[PDB]
């Protein structure tokens, strides 16, 4: 699943920083229930896997499982990688959004100075209602270069097996 | 085989869902991811199903053992009986594994006053009595784990008042900036190591 | 309460082992076999093993039943 | 491929409906703050109740044109996943 | 066994669940829980399985004294009969006399010395039982809107009008109940309203 | 006894959760406690297993007296007499019905009094109740939400959120009216006529 | 009511256990299982027993059935 | 009719409850907004501390007559619904 | 046809019931605030104060319109829908 | 099997993918306004069947599904 | 004592006797062997019936630790 | 009834250990604004709120205490 | 009609099996008609037409409330 666990935490870091999460999430919700981004980018790339014939290799780890480990080898996690996996989802995701935060936090930065200048101008409002465009049209242009990345870097492999487990634990 | 001992497989895999909710340390774990993605502001990041899924997985770790082993103590052929009593004795010799575990984190004043009110150790009294402590010691070491966030978003919200630039609303800033803080010094490696530790 | 759940395991769990053996011995032994008092003690035993099992199946079920409605809610 | 060409156009779309609405209210916030620092008054219902009326009244003007655009986009959509 | 004894014991042990979520403390237990965790505002911890697990095993310390007391009476004409099967149950209906409202009790039987009625007893009891889960709650959110409201002068004090306070009291909600070791009093003195 | 009046209180045993979710009162009493709680702003307690419970026990004792008087009765060798046997059976029924039902929604279903008409039309009757009572059960909190909201506007907190601190208001009041011992009383004397 | 159930229930009961020890004492007593006359009668108080039996056991169970569906 | 006058005396109940202290706020900054002037010394943070103050005071003063007004009303309505 | 004129009345009512309370609000804060900036007093509660007045006075007063004009639209929708 | 369901949910990204604007376009407008609080979902849903309802809806669908196999 | 209380009180099926079982298989023999049949042809069908419902339970059970 | 006193002395509570910051935060306001920067600024504000750590603490729990006590018996 | 179809059926219909097994029993009760084989001949057709009949009724009924638990409860 790391493929689509990382495009949907993706998704989660834009809604925020453009729209609504509820500043003390009392609700706790905001946007939809699952916000609509990080439900779309979920399903997009997806979709894309199986076209490049991704489904083909999930079943591949499988059978390969079987014959690096087997129940009566008692196979098992090795430990030393699995206490590092949370910060790798997080790492890969906080990278690729990037190009889409920063230009927000700027435009905050421009309206908050000029606040200075005409004081009684609202700080906050003029900032909410731009982002939501900000951050599409940031998106459209980087739209195209994200598919790369679902198919080779972040798929998992059939290599991996023999780091990940270790039999006779 | 003998047919009690058949009715006894069922019912345990049919509560199992239920007891590692109490009598195990997936309590402790789950818990304490939350409460730290909880004061990183951003919410369902990593989602729900990663913080319980790896809580599951670090605590077979440390139960899975014991579980083998209670097992292959009933195994051994070389046992006799003569009577009743001589049977639930026996018994009873194979829990002292898991039992020797609930007495190291379960407090000592809570199991004697419900093996008091019990009337009118057993481990009815170590269940309850442990899901009361593995929930207090979380808030105590999450407690800790604010303290530094707390001083980030006050900072920036004194740098803004020094810049003069009011009511701009100081998260938009802040939020970013704690997970870079805490991601980019793997943050979760270091909890998770401190996690495992108390226990292996 | 385990101390008691305990000694119920304990009592069950013998008597059965004691009583299925019991029918298998009267089968196997011919002067039992064939002698229609002996067959008329047999039919009870057997009948009797199997209301005693089926009820202790049934009582448990319930009550890892009314767990889970509870507890899961 | 129909799928990156697909998904392209849904995030296109949003951009073209939702921006004269947005366009129209950013203007309307901008000039309620100008006309404030002009003089000594400070209220906060004035710039909510100017762009209301701006919000409403363009996408009235609009909302025919709007369906002209989904009804396409959904038959197109429709043909390349049946034909 | 009789054959109409098996009919009464089954179906009872049908109906546990329902009877232990309405007749029985596990009510005011359950709820108790709850309560403590929405005052400190967390929204999944403890899980829904946590708590529910714990009300279901301390009530049990409480009732086991009933059922085995019960079993006992039951090991050891139709005038006759009735009267017998009614002293068992003199055991429970106690229990439910001692905390159901008295004029509830009355206002039903009146619906349906006299002694009560269970059918009177049981609604009497799981509405008067509720009553006293809310009024606990009241008293614990007390201490911590004290709480909440402090935080605010200081923030004020500060002049930070949009630095909203949640995350700065939500530690410290945190910090007082664990140094008031809650979960312990709370155990302790919810038991011995029962002994 | 025979074998055809033994199929039919067979049947109707099968029937009974249908019916007395349809065709008894319970309907107005499973939905007012359900509008309590949300009232409240409490989201999982008291469990639905506990207010289905309260409300089906208190709605025994309106319908017993209904069943007693076909319990009394054997509930008559023609087809004629047979019917208007059988028939007068149901009539103790059919007042009930008839006296919580809005005579235009029964003649309009009498055209496509039979009782296959009176339960659809029972039914309406009883759920729109249920909802004006409800609309009442609101009133006494929501002006305690605004009222708060009120006030911290004055102090300048502009964001500060309410709920932690009005949730606990509408728990004492509640408490403090008793709120349990009235409604259940009052809903009982609109059946029971004590 | 419990006051009626108690009344409901007893007589139930007694009323069973009477029939069940009158069919075994005429298994016993020689002058009925031998006579033709005698054992027609004894068969239909056979069937009559399980018939009633069975009738309580399904409108009771039935009965509980119709509350735990309310329930859930 | 019955529905009209509680709809309508729920809102009545609301300016009364909430009228006391958006009064003694105001009336204590007016206080605050001269003093600035016959001081000359300023800090923009001196009317949130003395308002609060007065408001808490009131609320405690009050806290008894704003019980039996809700008290009132709230057992009229459950009369009124189920009669 | 019968969808657009229900979609488009749809918007209008929400303008028009809207309208007033915002309206109100508005030309309240402004004469207010105008004061306020005639007098050497500054305080938000003021304003704010004077505002939930003059809204519950409008909500009073056409407390009774609102309801016949919600009632029509209701009724009419329901008609078309399965006529 | 694996086959069908891979080519089925590729058939359900299509369908899905024109109510994915009206949800993202109903929550900007929100924001507009500043209405943060109130909750898109029960905007957006009668905006979805008006858009189903005014196009083929099923029929083009159970034609389109036959014509694969026919 | 009435009878050889031993370990074979604290297990369900015998599993290293049916695996005993199974390695001597690699047409009727009646009536002797046609009784042993008995055992043999539905010890397994029994121990499979078991089988099939522990993984059902223990998947099930990992799903209702996830799902909250 | 307890719940009187109970809910009485809470507004008791916000007046006093909610009055002590304003007064002292009017003073000093008045003194400092009638006679690097930003480190001198931080260390002024972070320093009272250390302080009046303990003090609230020595409070608090008390009332806490007390609530819990008049609650359950 | 449609409320009155159900007493139409249930009351017609119990009269006319109540007095079939009545004039079986009696049918088993004369000496001329239990010991001829024109009177056994027809009473092994009467007494198993019965048979049938109230078997049919009996299933129909059944599903009747079937359709109306599976539409219901789900």
């Amino acid at each position: 699943s790391w493929p689509f666990w990382v495009m949907h935490a993706l998704g989660c870091i834009i809604d925020n920083q453009r729209g609504a999460t509820l500043s003390s999430s009392i609700d706790p919700a905001n946007g939809i229930d699952t916000s609509e981004m990080a439900n779309f980018l979920n399903m997009f790339a997806a979709v894309v896997y199986l076209q490049n014939g991704g489904l083909v290799t999930m079943v591949d780890v499988l059978n390969k499982s079987y014959q690096l480990c087997d129940p009566m080898n008692e196979c098992t996690p090795s430990l030393p990688p699995l206490l590092t996996f949370i910060n790798q989802v997080a790492q890969n995701a906080l990278v690729l959004a990037s190009p889409v935060v920063l230009v927000l936090l700027l435009s905050e930065v421009f309206l908050g100075l000029l606040s200075r200048f005409a004081p009684q101008m609202n700080a906050f409002a003029i900032s909410l209602t731009v982002k939501s465009g900000i951050a599409v049209l940031i998106m459209l242009l980087y739209f195209s270069p994200v598919l790369p990345d679902n198919v080779l870097r972040l798929s998992f492999q059939a290599t991996g097996l023999s780091s990940w487990f270790y039999e006779r634990g | 085989g003998n047919d009690i001992s058949l009715i006894a497989l069922l019912a345990f895999s049919t509560l199992l869902p239920f007891i590692i909710a109490s009598g195990t340390c997936f309590v402790k774990f789950s818990i304490v991811f939350v409460m730290v993605r909880n004061a990183l502001g951003l919410q369902q990041i990593p989602s729900n199903m990663t913080l319980n899924g790896v809580a599951l997985l670090l605590s077979m770790f440390v139960m899975w053992p014991i579980m083998h082993d209670a097992y292959v103590y009933f195994e051994d052929e070389d046992v006799t009986f003569n009577d009743i009593s001589s049977l639930s004795k026996h018994v009873d010799e194979g829990l002292d594994g898991y039992r020797d575990y609930l007495i190291k984190y379960s407090d000592r004043e809570l199991v004697q006053f419900f093996e008091n009110a019990q009337l009118k150790p057993s481990i009815f009294a170590l269940l309850p009595a442990y899901a009361l402590s593995e929930i207090k010691s979380a808030f105590k070491i999450g407690f800790y784990l604010y303290l530094p966030f707390v001083v980030v978003d006050l900072v920036v919200s004194s740098v803004l008042l020094a810049l003069g630039m009011m009511m701009m609303s100081p998260v938009t800033i802040s939020t970013p900036i704690k997970l870079v803080l805490f991601v980019a010094l793997d943050g979760w490696t270091l909890l998770s190591k401190g996690l495992i530790l108390q226990y292996m | 309460l385990d101390d008691r759940l305990l000694q119920a395991f304990s009592g069950s769990a013998i008597a059965t082992a004691v009583d299925k053996q019991t029918i298998t011995n009267r089968i196997e032994d011919p002067n039992l076999v064939t002698d229609p008092k002996e067959l008329a003690i047999s039919q009870e035993m057997i009948s009797d093993y199997n209301l005693y099992v089926s009820m202790v199946s049934t009582l448990t079920r319930k009550g890892v039943g009314a767990v889970e409605t509870l507890l899961r809610s | 491929d129909d799928l990156v060409f697909a998904g392209n156009k849904a995030l296109y779309l949003v951009l073209i409906l939702s921006g004269w609405p947005t366009i129209v209210a950013t203007i309307i916030g901008l000039l309620v703050g100008l006309f404030q620092t002009v003089t000594q008054l400070q209220e906060q219902t004035l710039p909510f109740g100017i762009k209301l009326l701006g919000v409403c009244l363009c996408l009235f003007l609009l909302s025919g044109w709007y369906g002209e655009v989904l009804l396409s986009y959904g038959r197109q959509v429709i043909f390349l996943a049946l034909a």
